[PDB]
């Protein structure tokens, strides 16, 4: 029948999660942001739609730092993006506390990956309305 | 409730006309055994604050990690992390003072005596003390443990009260600090010859000096002393 798109963790007849796909629509509606990997680093850039002349220039910072070597930028629901960075900052601090060394980028990528995937397993939680571009420099 | 295992002795400090000077030796004692000699006990936080810690070394390393996390946390969502919203010596101390008192209230203290030395954003000198009990106080001169008995009397001869501070130059202040480190090496059995010295000035900034040694020692008079009372040869 129908109604497969009402609940989060529900599989549709064709093996799809519509609530996740509906969250992608919130990202596509959002501001454009990019990331460029260079020869020895990464560069993040983001558009900042000036709604009115009342907005104070160079103040509403969108790009966020995790630890001291990871930069994060996202598109879509800005509050959802901040929630993910807050988790990543806790996740990076937990890694450094136990292993001394700052968290590797592929290691940090999985930590956010497992956390976002977790929000697709239950009907009590909503999927993240953000696509996050992130990275930095580590051991290799 | 715990007991200190690997320990660090005195941390001495004083304030002059333009800033503060702090010093501590590089020893990590294991009871009566002088076990470790490459221990830095002065932790610089930013470029305006230096934290001198005495007592339990394992607890010092914990505090050292907390200070590094404070710098990381302050830079989060803060575009003025290196300007107006940078970590002040007063912010760093008050945080440590809160932790020290909370741990003693839970009967699990950090076995340390800490002196926070630095210069505020407006140019004011900062020098405050906090111990394992959470007891806090400020004075023109501050010293922990054994330095409180020996270095303080010497440093108070230079700056006795608040009015003596603007009359004291960097040259005179450092001379009194280096001299006090020699006296501590003379009479403290848990002291090292090698030490570090940090100067935080409102003009020249932070000057961290490493691998300093106690020089100009008087020992020649020992040859003339023989026996303990009546012995002549």
């Amino acid at each position: 029948g129908t109604g497969y798109d009402l609940s989060n963790s529900v599989f549709s007849p064709d093996g799809r999660n519509f609530q996740v796909e509906y969250a992608v629509k919130a990202v596509e509606n959002g501001t454009t942001s990019i990331g460029i990997k260079c020869n020895d680093g990464v560069v993040f850039a983001v558009e900042k739609l000036i709604t009115s002349k009342l907005l104070v220039p160079q103040k509403n910072v969108k790009i966020q730092v995790v630890d001291r070597h990871i930069g994060c930028v996202y598109s879509g629901l800005i509050p959802d993006g901040r929630h993910l960075v807050n988790r990543g900052r806790e996740e990076a601090a937990s890694f450094k506390k136990l292993y001394k060394t700052p968290i590797p980028i592929p290691a940090f990528a999985d930590r956010l990956g497992q956390y976002v995937q977790a929000h697709t397993l239950y009907n009590s939680v909503r999927p993240f309305g953000v696509s996050t571009i992130f990275g930095g420099v580590d051991k290799n | 409730t715990q007991q200190p295992i690997v320990t660090g002795t005195s941390v001495i400090s004083m304030k002059y006309d333009n800033g503060v000077i702090i010093a501590a030796d590089n020893l990590g004692s294991y009871g009566s055994l002088l076990r470790f000699n490459g221990v830095e006990r002065l932790i610089p936080v930013g470029d305006n604050t230096v934290v001198g810690i005495s007592g339990d070394i394992s607890d010092m390393q914990h505090i050292e990690r907390l200070l590094k996390d404070l710098v990381t946390e302050n830079a989060y969502d803060n575009p003025l992390a290196d300007a107006e919203e940078a970590l002040e010596p007063s912010y760093i101390f008050e945080y440590l003072a809160t932790v020290m008192y909370q741990r003693r209230s839970k009967m699990n203290p950090l076995w340390n005596a800490i002196i926070v030395a630095g210069v505020q954003s407006n140019g004011d000198q900062f020098l405050r003390y906090v111990n394992l009990l959470g007891v806090t106080y400020s004075s023109p001169t501050l010293a922990t443990g054994f330095g409180a008995h020996m270095a303080n009397p010497l440093l108070r001869k230079v700056v006795d009260r608040e009015s003596d501070i603007p009359k004291t130059t960097v040259q005179v202040a450092e001379e009194a600090i280096v001299n006090a480190m020699r006296v501590l090496y003379y009479r403290d059995a848990r002291s090292s010859r090698n030490f570090s010295l940090a100067i935080i000035d409102k003009n020249t900034g932070l000057t961290f000096k490493k691998n300093l040694q106690v020089e100009n020692m008087k020992w020649d008079f020992a040859k003339d002393i023989k026996g303990y009372g009546t012995q002549k040869i």
